[PDB]
């Protein structure tokens, strides 16, 4: 599979020269919408329900996972940060799945899991 | 000499010679096909094409 | 010709090259295409050519060697060069597969397939379709008859935004979805969005 | 914007084929087969042209999306879009005239 | 006067009797490759048309090239006498499992050393041939190929001529085309510098080289005496001196060389008697010696150019310039001169599959000769043998070559029989070896009086190629030159002779032919003393009764298969006849096929031939039958299985079904159909259905070509198709991992996944919808960081990163239906797969289409139609009887495009349905003369036939139309005229006016409407362009070419071509944001630059030019 002449992407395909073949190919980006569209509306809604996050909790969000300044912040490094030890955040982040999992925010995360 | 020119250009240099003093030109109307005159009046943008 | 070059202002010496530039990469892509097989445009094996002789003209000129295979080496990168720049416009064109000529730099603008050309043969669009027309005389002069499955799929930004506002769907993501399933939902809102 | 008076042709000189490249291309190599990426100062170098993929670095020192212009020392390379490798040029240097 | 056993009986309205029957309708295609292998049939069959030497195909080319040697002469190898092996497998296994239908072939080649004098022989293996199939079709990759004749100019003399403009004297060229070599042109100019080109070099005199080939001055002053210009040639030449001349041309051909006479001669042998470098085809040679009237007494053997013939061609060329009619040169009879014509049948031969494939081959054979004698200069002389030094690679790959990418090597259409059938009869003019389009003229394309009985002059291609692209005639066949020829039958003396000969057209120029119509007694006596008369070229006279040499078999001798199925084709106009026929090859096959009730009788004959029908190959008594298979005992106690395909995909995506037509216990005579294929009816050609057509405009549902259908077709399933569609999926190994076929799909409901199974892929019989994931697949995944929310969606449900991505087949836009078959291939069961392949399966989905508006209709005699509407049977027009009528077509198309032979076919269709009798019992009318007498009864719903071009007569029709039986309520509906008084079904009342009304024989064509629906909001987008595109899977954009963009500037309208350019077809960013402005409440934004012209600039600037876009003030400007 190494061993094997490539193909010239101008050679003519079809045999009457109405395209060559590097006309046909297509791209491995974001799409005009498959990215793009749901990309915006899911930040929007981002900005709509983790922002709905208590604020203490929102930092938390925004540092041990990374929305405002990425790099998620290990419970020990938030810890740091903020002072408290790794198990107390645990708990909290547990009310926080379950605070989020019923209701409206559950129903407009749904679409962006699937 | 023996170069064609539109009439309006030709007109305006000829009439601002003149002013000055210069003698006028001697020319006389000419028509020309239509791949000539496209040619001759066209962008090389679109003459390329 | 004197005269042109003399009124320009700038000088000759644009005739003879000292540096060739290169199209960016993403006009001459190297692509693997399935089956794990690559593909690439002649643009690159030219750029080869005359890289290499170059290169091979820089080592001779290092090392050193009796003026004769020097000379012989710079017409090498003097004939890479002139077929970079068009093939057949001189000699012998280059053909690596099937004794079929690689298209030149410039042929990406002369000829039937060049750039001009084929701009002036238009472009493609979006939101368009075809289909076969049949007579309606049942319809005013102003009017015609699309199929709901052709309006559907031509106007599904305008269907699925309003299928979304009326509360039928929750966000953009679920509206694509019954847009794709076609939900008995978004007949009433294609209707309302082509009034 | 979209105000364009004229649009004039010229012939380009040694000075404004290096003007308008972003770096020069020293080696004829492609693509490299184990990793599938481009090469250093190949025909398709991040180097010279452009990263391959949007906000990435060639080494990944500088990956984060969150570096905008800033040129990677360790590989000096731009993080910018990848659209960008269709827009930056470079140019050979010939050993002699042609 | 059936041939087959049990055909259907129809009684047609034939005056004539044809003393010839229409021959293998394939036999072009056959016996071409049985010339090409070498059988006992194609011995036996030569041997009787009397060939003094019966040479093979692959013989023949093995053996002009043999005995190959080294120029040392110390080594030379031959091989001859090939025979083939047993075929691998049956036709039906290749076809299933994808193999290649061939048969291996064996060559006995004889290794001989002359210094020693030691022989070495034994068979030698040389791969693979691709065995043709009994239907005349190469299984090439399990998909069924065809490969089309081809129509080229056979290798001899031509003698143009061509008029001076100025000084208006005729200018007499000779230009020989041999099949490989020099090409010579003996042409006389205004200088009378007559001249040789060969190569293309300069018009040096003809003596020079005449006396270059040793012929003395002396011998050119008496043999040239004659002529006066030549002569004076001859005294004007300057170089004398045969080394002078030799040196001369060689300077001439290779200047710059060391002149020497030896090197001269040496090159002159090599160009121009050398066998290798200079051939002439066996066709080549004799066209020559019949031309030029030398060598005609004993056979060709020496088949290269000689001094004689170039002498020959000057004289020739000489002589034609004098004005003589005739010349004669010693050896040679007296033979005319005159000016060659290219369009000539007499000039353009016909290469079949035979040819092709022999030329094929002998190309791979001398390149593997090449390497060949290479590596026997090179190695050991004492221990080599034949079987080390030859090497089959090159010629197994040549003909795979071909077989694969050649444009003669077509897959085979199989809308239906008669499709295929005219493909296997197609006759290409273009193509490798041939024309091109462009560069040939619009001359070629025209009709030319020597097409009569050879090349259809009506079925032709509608597109651009148009007159490149032919049929065989029906009685034509290939003689083994490759001219076609005809069949005639010749008076001797004014009295017809039963037995006929074949005239090719040189033959027929050179004799008098008469006309199948001509009037002719019981005995022979032609009653006429002068009958209607073809002649040389274009030329029609009456002659007396006795001058006329020859006459043909049948009227229809002048059409293709295609075109003798078009009853009352001799009242249609000549491109309606080519539409309708063009029309009759992309029929549908219906689900419940119907004979026609009016028809020729080329039905039977064609479908037999066209090999969609099992026919029992030798007479027996059924045991039982089933829809599957059926078992015949035959009369010596050997009992056969015919096994039928059934809902077997077809090469275009329609239906093949095999349904039997036979009862156990029946006694089957040798030859019956058993079993009828698509498009049949009891083993006749079956197309279409009958439907009672009122012809008149109906509230403007069919103005304009198109058709109105009653709801009655559509509730009937009359014209329901079904078709079946192909999608195939495959997992290949890559660098990173394998793919598999998995049931479980990352991240999917159980809902969509409901229908596959186990093993991954959809149950059969399970309908599948647009969009629905077809056959489950899990790719490897490398390393990609998922994206903060998609990350933590991951880590809350608990559903890991699930690296693998989701590649599923899925059922592309807009198919639909049961999944009928699913066949699956695992390199684990030990099975032939493309190198890098473990799993493939495909599945069948298929569909059953009812008609619908959009669908096009299309009767027999080229007037197409598309549905405009589907009225309930309650509101079309009704007879009298409450019948309703089951479509209506407009009057207004039928006069105007000159196609009357419909109106003729619909009131012989309803003659024929409603079924009539001829009062009798005072004697036969004047008009029911010559009907034959059991042609003045028939019963309800007959079957009737009227031949081409020899029918009923209008006399016949009008009298039939007055004498059709009452209905079963004793009431007569249609008048003497043929209309009939309809009741209209919406408002109630009689129309004003009769309608005409009658069955008339309406086909499906294959332009439906569900193909042709195309629309694309916004998919994917190329690469290099970045402008819209995508498979027709996710569908394209529209084509906004120029005059597109003149009607809109025409308009006024800028904004919406700012538009059309820029913002929805190649910005970049502007096309998102428009999507997202769309997609939110926002405004659309203002377009930017298209990447058009962004793309355009960055190349410019490649080519060295300095390219910058300016303001009023000079300053440059980024974009
Ligand atoms: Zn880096």
């Amino acid at each position: 599979e190494h061993s094997r002449d490539p193909v010239s992407l101008d050679m003519p395909v079809g045999s009457e020269e109405e395209a060559p073949l590097g006309d046909f190919i297509e791209d491995a980006e974001a799409m005009s919408a498959e990215n793009a569209v749901i990309a915006e509306l899911l930040h929007t809604d981002i900005r709509s329900v983790l922002a709905t996050l208590d604020e203490r909790e929102h930092q938390v969000i925004r540092l041990r996972f990374g929305l405002d300044d990425g790099q998620p912040r290990t419970l020990d490094q938030i810890g740091k940060l903020f002072g408290l030890s790794r198990e107390r955040v645990r708990q909290i982040e547990r009310d926080v799945m379950s605070k989020l999992r019923h209701g409206e925010r559950a129903d407009r995360l749904r679409s962006y899991a699937s | 000499p023996g170069s064609l020119i539109d009439r309006a250009e030709f007109e305006a240099e000829n009439r601002r010679v003149v002013a000055e003093g210069g003698e006028p030109a001697a020319g006389r109307p000419v028509l020309m096909g239509i791949t000539k005159a496209s040619l001759a009046t066209d962008s090389w943008l679109s003459a390329a094409s | 010709v004197v005269a042109a070059f003399q009124q320009s202002g700038n000088s000759p010496m644009g005739m003879v090259l000292d540096a060739v530039p290169v199209i960016p990469p993403e006009l001459r892509p190297m692509v693997q295409l399935d089956g794990g097989r690559f593909a690439t445009s002649d643009l690159n094996d030219l750029y080869r050519r005359v890289i290499n002789r170059n290169n091979r003209l820089k080592r001779l000129i290092d090392l050193g060697a009796p003026e004769i295979i020097v000379n012989n080496e710079k017409r090498m990168l003097q004939e890479s060069v002139d077929a970079l720049f068009d093939n057949g416009r001189r000699g012998r064109p280059v053909t690596g597969p099937g004794n079929r000529p690689l298209k030149s730099l410039s042929d990406l603008l002369k000829g039937k397939q060049g750039r001009f050309r084929q701009n002036l043969l238009g472009k493609r669009v979006d939101y368009s379709g075809r289909s076969v027309i049949v007579v309606g005389p049942q319809l005013k002069l102003h009017q015609c008859g699309l199929p709901k499955l052709m309006a559907l799929e031509l106007f599904k930004p305008f269907v699925m935004k309003r299928l979304v506002d009326l509360n039928h769907a929750q966000n953009i993501k679920s509206a694509k979805r019954m847009v794709e399933r076609q939900r008995p939902q978004v007949w009433d809102v294609l209707e309302e969005v082509i009034a | 914007v979209n105000f364009f008076d004229e649009l004039r042709i010229g012939l380009a000189t040694a000075e404004d084929i290096r003007q308008w490249s972003y770096g020069e291309v020293k080696k004829p190599e492609t693509i490299n087969y184990r990793t599938l990426k481009p090469e250093k100062d190949g025909l398709f170098c991040e180097k010279i042209f452009g990263p391959t993929r949007d906000w990435e670095c060639y080494c990944g020192k500088y990956k984060r999306v969150r570096f905008k212009g800033i040129i990677c020392e360790r590989c000096g390379v731009e993080v910018t879009r990848a659209k960008v490798r269709r827009e930056r040029m470079g140019h050979i240097e010939l050993a002699a005239p042609v | 006067n059936n041939s087959v056993p049990g055909a259907p009986n129809r009684v047609s309205f034939a005056k004539l009797r044809e003393p010839l029957e229409v021959p293998g309708l394939l036999d072009v295609q056959t016996d071409s490759f049985e010339w090409l292998i070498g059988s006992p049939r194609w011995r036996e069959s030569a041997a009787e048309r009397g060939d003094v030497n019966p040479v093979g195909g692959l013989e023949e080319v093995l053996y002009e090239l043999s005995p190959i040697e080294d120029f040392s002469g110390s080594m030379s190898l031959s091989f001859s006498d090939p025979r083939f092996d047993d075929v691998k497998a049956p036709v039906d296994e290749c076809k299933d499992k994808d193999m290649t239908y061939a048969a291996p072939l064996f060559v006995t080649a004889e290794f001989i050393n002359n210094n020693t004098g030691e022989i070495k022989s034994q068979t030698v293996f040389m791969g693979d041939f691709p065995m043709m199939t009994e239907k005349g079709t190469f299984i090439i990759n399990g998909t069924e190929r065809v490969v089309v004749s081809q129509l080229v100019r056979s290798p001899g003399v031509y003698f143009d001529e061509t008029i001076d403009k100025s000084t208006d004297k005729t200018l007499h060229s000779v230009k020989v085309i041999p099949s490989r070599g020099a090409w010579l042109e003996f042409d006389v100019d205004k200088r009378d510098t007559v001249g040789v080109r060969i190569d293309r070099k300069r018009r040096q005199p003809v003596t020079v080289l005449l006396k270059a080939l040793g012929w003395t001055s002396e011998q050119i002053v008496e043999r040239f005496g004659f002529s006066e210009i030549m002569r004076s040639t001859l005294e004007k030449d300057n170089t004398v001196g045969t080394d002078e001349a030799l040196l001369d041309i060689y300077r001439k051909l290779r200047p710059g060389e060391p002149p020497t006479k030896e090197s001269a001669q040496t090159l002159l042998e090599n160009l121009f008697f050398k066998e290798k470098r200079y051939d002439l085809a066996r066709v080549g040679r004799y066209k020559v010696n019949k031309k030029l009237g030398l060598h005609v007494g004993e056979p060709i053997t020496s088949s290269t150019l000689t001094e004689e013939d170039v002498v020959a061609t000057i004289e020739y060329l000489v002589r034609l310039h004098e004005g003589q009619t005739t010349m004669t040169v010693p050896g040679g009879v007296e033979v005319p001169v005159e000016t060659d014509d290219i369009d000539h049948f007499g000039n353009r031969r016909l290469r079949t599959v035979g040819e092709l494939i022999q030329n094929q081959i002998r190309v791979g054979m001398s390149r593997m000769e090449r390497v060949v004698r290479e590596r026997m200069t090179t190695q050991d002389v004492e221990a080599i043998t034949p079987q080390t030094l030859i090497n089959i690679r090159p010629v197994v790959a040549a003909i795979k070559e071909f077989f694969g990418t050649s444009q003669l090597s077509q897959f085979m259409d199989q809308n239906n029989p008669l499709s295929g059938l005219t493909h296997k009869r197609r006759l290409s003019a273009l193509g490798p070896g041939g024309l091109s389009r462009e560069r040939a003229g619009l001359e070629v394309r025209d009709v030319h009086p020597s097409h009569y009985g050879r090349m259809c002059p009506i079925e032709t291609p509608e597109g651009p190629n148009i007159g490149l692209i032919g049929s065989l005639s029906v009685y034509a066949r290939v003689n083994p030159f490759g001219f076609i020829e005809t069949p005639y039958r010749k008076v001797v003396d004014g009295v017809v002779s039963d037995e006929i000969v074949y005239l090719t057209a040189d033959e027929e120029d050179r004799h008098v032919v008469a006309q199948a119509n001509s009037p002719i007694d019981a005995d022979g006596r032609f009653v006429e003393p002068r009958v209607l008369v073809r002649r040389k070229a274009g030329e029609v006279e009456y002659v007396p009764s006795s001058e006329v040499d020859y006459m043909d078999v049948s009227p229809r001798q002048m059409v293709s298969v295609a075109t003798a199925m078009i009853p009352f084709l001799e009242h249609d106009d000549a491109n309606r006849a080519l539409m309708g026929a063009n029309m009759q090859r992309q029929a549908v096959p219906l689900v419940r096929s119907e004979a026609p009730l009016v028809g020729t009788g080329m039905e039977l004959r064609a479908a037999i031939d066209a090999g969609d029908v099992v026919v029992a190959e030798e007479s027996g008594v059924i045991e039982e039958v089933s829809a599957d298979y059926i078992t015949v005992m035959h009369d010596n106690g050997t009992r056969r299985t015919y096994r039928m395909r059934k809902f077997a995909r077809s090469n275009h995506g329609t239906c093949a079904n095999q349904c039997p037509i036979v009862d156990a216990g029946d006694r089957v005579e040798a030859g019956q159909v058993i079993a009828d294929g698509p498009c049949t009816d009891d083993g006749e050609m079956a197309l279409g259905k009958n439907l009672l057509v009122a012809i008149m405009p109906w509230e403007g549902h069919n103005y304009e070509d198109a058709i109105i259908l009653s709801n009655r077709l559509v509730e009937e399933d009359v014209l329901t198709s079904i078709h079946i569609e192909e999608h195939e999926i495959d997992a290949r190994d890559t660098k990173l991992g394998a793919e598999e076929i998995t049931r479980d799909i990352p991240n999917i409901s159980d809902e969509v996944l409901a229908d596959l199974d186990e093993r991954g892929i959809v149950r059969i019989g399970a309908e599948v919808r647009d969009g629905d994931i077809l056959v489950g697949k899990v790719t490897p995944k490398g390393e990609t960081e998922l994206t903060p929310e998609e990350r933590l969606l991951r880590a809350i449900f608990g559903e890991k990163a699930r690296e693998v991505r989701d590649t599923s087949l899925k059922v592309p836009h807009g198919e639909s239906g049961k999944v009928i078959g699913i066949r699956v291939f695992s390199r684990e069961d030990e099975d032939e797969l493309p190198a890098g392949v473990n799993e493939l399966v495909r599945v069948y989905v298929a569909q059953k289409r009812k008609i619908s508006d959009g669908d096009k209709l299309a009767g027999r005699h080229g007037n197409k139609g598309v549905i405009g509407k589907i009225l309930p049977v309650e509101d079309m027009p009704f007879l009298a009887d409450g019948t309703p009528v089951d479509i209506i077509l407009n009057t207004h198309g039928v006069p105007r495009r000159m196609n009357i032979g419909q109106i003729l076919e619909t009131h012989l269709g309803w003659c024929a349905h409603s079924g009539w009798k001829v009062d009798a019992a005072k004697g036969v009318p004047d008009w029911a003369a010559r009907l034959p007498d059991e042609l003045l009864e028939a019963q309800p719903n007959a079957i009737v036939s009227t031949p081409v071009f020899d029918g009923a007569q209008e006399a016949e029709l009008q009298g039939l139309l007055s004498c059709t039986l009452p209905n079963r309520d004793g009431d007569v509906l249609v008048d003497a005229d043929g209309k009939a008084m309809l009741f209209d079904g919406r408002s109630g009342e009689p129309f004003p006016y009769p309608v005409t009304v009658g069955y008339m024989y309406i086909m499906k064509l294959h332009h439906l409407v569900d193909d042709k629906i195309h629309a694309r909001s916004t998919g994917p987008y190329s690469m290099i362009t970045q402008q819209p595109l995508g498979g027709k899977a996710q569908f394209g954009g529209q084509r906004f070419g120029e005059m597109e963009c003149w009607a809109m500037q025409a308009y006024g309208a800028a904004y919406t071509l700012q538009e059309l350019l820029t913002i929805k077809s190649d910005d970049t960013v502007g096309r998102v944001k428009v999507y997202e402005a769309i997609v939110k409440g926002e405004n659309i934004p203002e377009p930017g630059i298209p990447e058009s012209f962004k793309v355009l600039l960055k190349e410019l600037q490649s080519l060295c030019l300095n390219v910058e876009v300016l303001s009023s003030d000079g300053a440059a400007i980024e974009l």
